[PDB]
């Protein structure tokens, strides 16, 4: 159960997407159609799922899935 | 029966009433602050949290429920829909309220003509996606009130601890609390209210917008307004100590 499935699982959950589908490049408002609402819960599940806090520098950065695969990995 | 506990050591009585999906434990952030200054009645309202004997109820029945084990006299402070609650026994009861505090809360939730507030076709909505996926709306519900503040996503993080520190209560009690919050209008009655009246609001509020101040003050011109500039729907979780000041000083008016 590698990063890449966890935060793909996460995008999945949240977002109402079958997580086979889920692209590496997937944009979470423009291809997704997440809101701000969404998104905040978004990074919020990926704090916790892998136990780690996301600064809001960060967060902000975090538009794609490969995105949070990046910060993610590198921590 | 109804949930009550008693705890502090203050010469004056504040009982404490929560919003909307949510139970007394919401208040854990400030309560031991509060109690030094204050005798708190922290309550779960009826159909809420550990308050099971209850399925849906009118405002009226509500506040009439909470009443039943209320202290004999008290400053009524009450949150969102808690503030609903708040405002009916001072109406109602006026000799049990030692003062009237709002937080975060509206005589009239919906949007009418001329007053702002939220869109009936969103309640609808919302009432409907609980009725659905009751949980994602929950949990979506929970960060709208922490929405665009510095501390959003923490105190997000403490408002589903609130929730999950207790059983969810079932989804007729929620349906018949979007229905008190969808009907009630108390805009009227209220400028009858001759206790100390105290409306605490978030700039940021999206629940609450906060246009409805100055109209407040003007139709109120007895009551008295303050708005956290950087808060949204849950001031005295993101501003403990600003909104804990500011009951301590409430209190002195009070004698
Ligand atoms: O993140 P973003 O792109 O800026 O998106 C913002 C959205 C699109 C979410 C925007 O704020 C929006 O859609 N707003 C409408 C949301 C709204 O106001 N919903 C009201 C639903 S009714 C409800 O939430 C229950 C009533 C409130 C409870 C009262 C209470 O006692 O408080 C606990």
């Amino acid at each position: 159960s590698t990063i890449e499935e966890r935060v793909k699982k996460i995008i999945g959950e949240q977002l109402g997407v079958k997580q086979e589908e889920v692209t590496n490049n997937a944009s979470f408002v423009e291809d997704l159609g997440a809101d701000s609402l969404d998104t905040v819960e978004l990074v919020m599940a990926l704090e916790e799922e892998f136990d780690t806090e996301i600064p809001d520098e960060e967060a902000e950065k975090i538009t794609t899935v490969q995105a949070a695969i990046d910060y993610i990995n590198g921590h | 029966n109804i949930w009550w506990q008693t705890k502090g050591q203050g010469n004056v009585h504040l009982v404490l009433l929560h919003g909307w999906g949510l139970n007394a434990e919401v208040w854990r952030c400030i309560d031991e602050e509060l109690s030094s200054h204050f005798t708190l009645h922290l309550v779960d309202l009826p159909g809420f949290g550990r308050s099971r004997g209850f399925g849906a109820l009118s405002l009226a029945d509500m506040a009439e429920a909470v009443l039943q084990q209320a202290p004999d006299k008290a400053i009524w402070l009450g949150w969102a829909l808690g503030g609903l609650v708040a405002s009916q026994i001072a109406l109602t009861h006026p000799e049990r309220v030692q003062a009237l505090v709002t937080v975060a809360s509206s005589p009239c939730f919906s949007a009418r003509d001329e007053w702002p507030g939220i869109k009936p076709d969103v309640l609808a909505g919302f009432q409907q996606q609980l009725s659905d996926d009751f949980q994602r709306t929950v949990e979506r519900f929970l960060a709208l009130q922490t929405m665009g503040t510095e501390t959003a996503r923490q105190d997000a993080r403490a408002l589903k601890k609130t929730v999950l520190a207790l059983p969810m209560p079932e989804v007729d009690v929620l349906n018949g609390g979007l229905e008190i919050l969808k009907t009630v209008d108390l805009r009227q009655p209220l400028q009858n209210v001759s206790m100390p009246f105290l409306r605490l609001y978030g700039y940021l509020d999206g629940l609450v917008p906060r246009k409805v101040v100055p109209m407040l003050d003007k139709l109120w011109p007895h009551s008295e307004s303050y708005i956290f500039a950087k808060a949204a729907h849950a001031p005295f979780i993101s501003h403990p100590a600003e909104f804990c000041h500011l009951l301590v000083a409430l209190k002195q008016r009070v004698l």
